């Protein structure tokens, strides 16, 4: 199961 | 900008026997950039059926990928991978050895 | 044993020949499970081992729309980077994140991992304790402040120590029958002839799962490296490996060389001798 985040530069 | 060579090795997945089907396997790892050219030969010719494993890497970054094609052996049958990279002038050639 | 779970994400910019290819992989331990390819037919994460097919919709949905939502931070990502670092439009470049947890055979919390590589050199870690990051670079600073600001370390301790525990634990109870298997090298020693000098010993593992495996020579009960080979540890393409070990050897000397075996599916280790 992937994390639940979105996460950019 | 990092680049890393391929690691090659050339093999069978079962141990072969003459006249029995089997999994020839290419192995390319340690590589960077991803884009790479991987063939396999039967008597120098490029076989047309071959299949891959999905791009992943190592802990340094590096790439691999199994390339595999399913062959019956013969005596006199020669096989062999070919792979070319950016970090490589030319295509290179390894031989499949039966005892490697 | 220890056991772990890990996720593999690559983008690789192409401009001119269209907007950037993104792959992910998921493992648990040497055992691919899952698979995304932004070019595949499906546009769905896909399975690539029975047992995760026990999964339901609500699962299949969400990490589609997880590893979708990926795929597009990596393409805004590569654009960020190539501002960062001053460079042209015109070059290919590489994105890379790597993520997961191990557990021991307890199966408890060891360690957590999260990680990105930039053109095939590390960008920014972040440390074993979960709460600071390594930024490896002067351009990297400015993504580590970026992440500070945000709490992204906080939110990533709870997915590391929390979810990624549970799911692995998870996966390990309903693929126990494969993820939980110890299948023990199936071994032998070759030799061939260099010369009318010298031998090469050979010594070979096969069939074996997991991965981990230690090959060694010993020279009258003494370990020896001098003169030997070692090939990486290869994959069978039936869930098994594969892995030899070599060593060059004086004519009528190949008695006093022994090669030992150590894998968690043998209750001992192994000895070898021609």
């Amino acid at each position: 199961r992937q994390a639940s985040l979105s996460i950019s530069v | 900008m990092i680049q890393r060579t391929p690691k090659i090795q050339v093999y069978s997945r079962h141990p072969a026997e003459n006249g029995k089907s089997n999994f020839l396997n290419c192995y390319v790892s340690g590589f960077h950039p991803s884009d790479i050219e991987v063939d396999l030969l039967k008597n120098g010719e490029r076989i047309e059926k071959v299949e891959h494993s999905d791009l992943s890497f190592s802990k340094d970054w590096s790439f691999y990928l199994l390339y595999y094609t399913e062959f019956t052996p013969t005596e006199k049958d020669e096989y062999a991978c070919r792979v070319n990279h950016v970090t490589l002038s030319q295509p290179k050639i390894v031989k499949w050895d039966r005892d490697m | 044993g220890s056991h772990s779970m890990r996720y593999f994400f690559t983008s690789v910019s192409r401009p001119g020949r269209g907007e950037p290819r993104f792959i992910a992989v998921g493992y648990v331990d040497d055992t691919q499970f899952v698979r995304f390819d932004s070019d595949a037919a499906s546009q769905r994460m896909e399975p690539r081992a029975p047992w995760i097919e026990q999964e339901g919709p609500e699962y299949w949905d969400g990490e589609t729309r997880k590893v979708k939502a990926h795929s597009q931070t990596h393409r805004v990502d590569l654009g960020t980077l190539r501002g960062y670092y001053n460079q042209s439009e015109a070059g290919s470049h590489t994105v890379q994140r790597m993520y997961g947890c191990d557990v021991g055979s307890d199966w408890r919390f060891l360690r957590g991992y999260h990680q990105y590589a930039y053109d095939g050199k590390d960008y920014i870690a972040l440390k074993e304790d979960l709460r600071s990051w390594t930024a490896a670079d002067m351009a990297a600073q400015t993504t580590k402040h970026k992440w500070e600001a945000a709490h992204v370390a906080e939110q990533l301790r709870a997915y590391l120590e929390g979810t990624c525990v549970e799911w692995l634990r998870r996966y390990l109870e309903n693929g126990k029958e494969t993820l939980q298997r110890t299948d023990a090298p199936k071994t032998h020693m070759t030799h061939h002839a260099v010369s009318d000098h010298e031998a090469t010993l050979r010594c070979w593992a096969l069939s074996f799962y997991p991965a981990e495996i230690t090959l060694t020579w010993q020279r009258d009960g003494e370990d020896q490296t001098q003169d030997t080979e070692l090939v990486e540890t290869r994959p069978a393409g039936d869930g098994t490996f594969q892995k030899w070990a070599a060593v060059v050897v004086p004519s009528g000397q190949e008695q006093r060389y022994t090669c030992h075996v150590q894998h968690e599916g043998l209750p001992k280790p192994l000895t070898l001798r021609w």
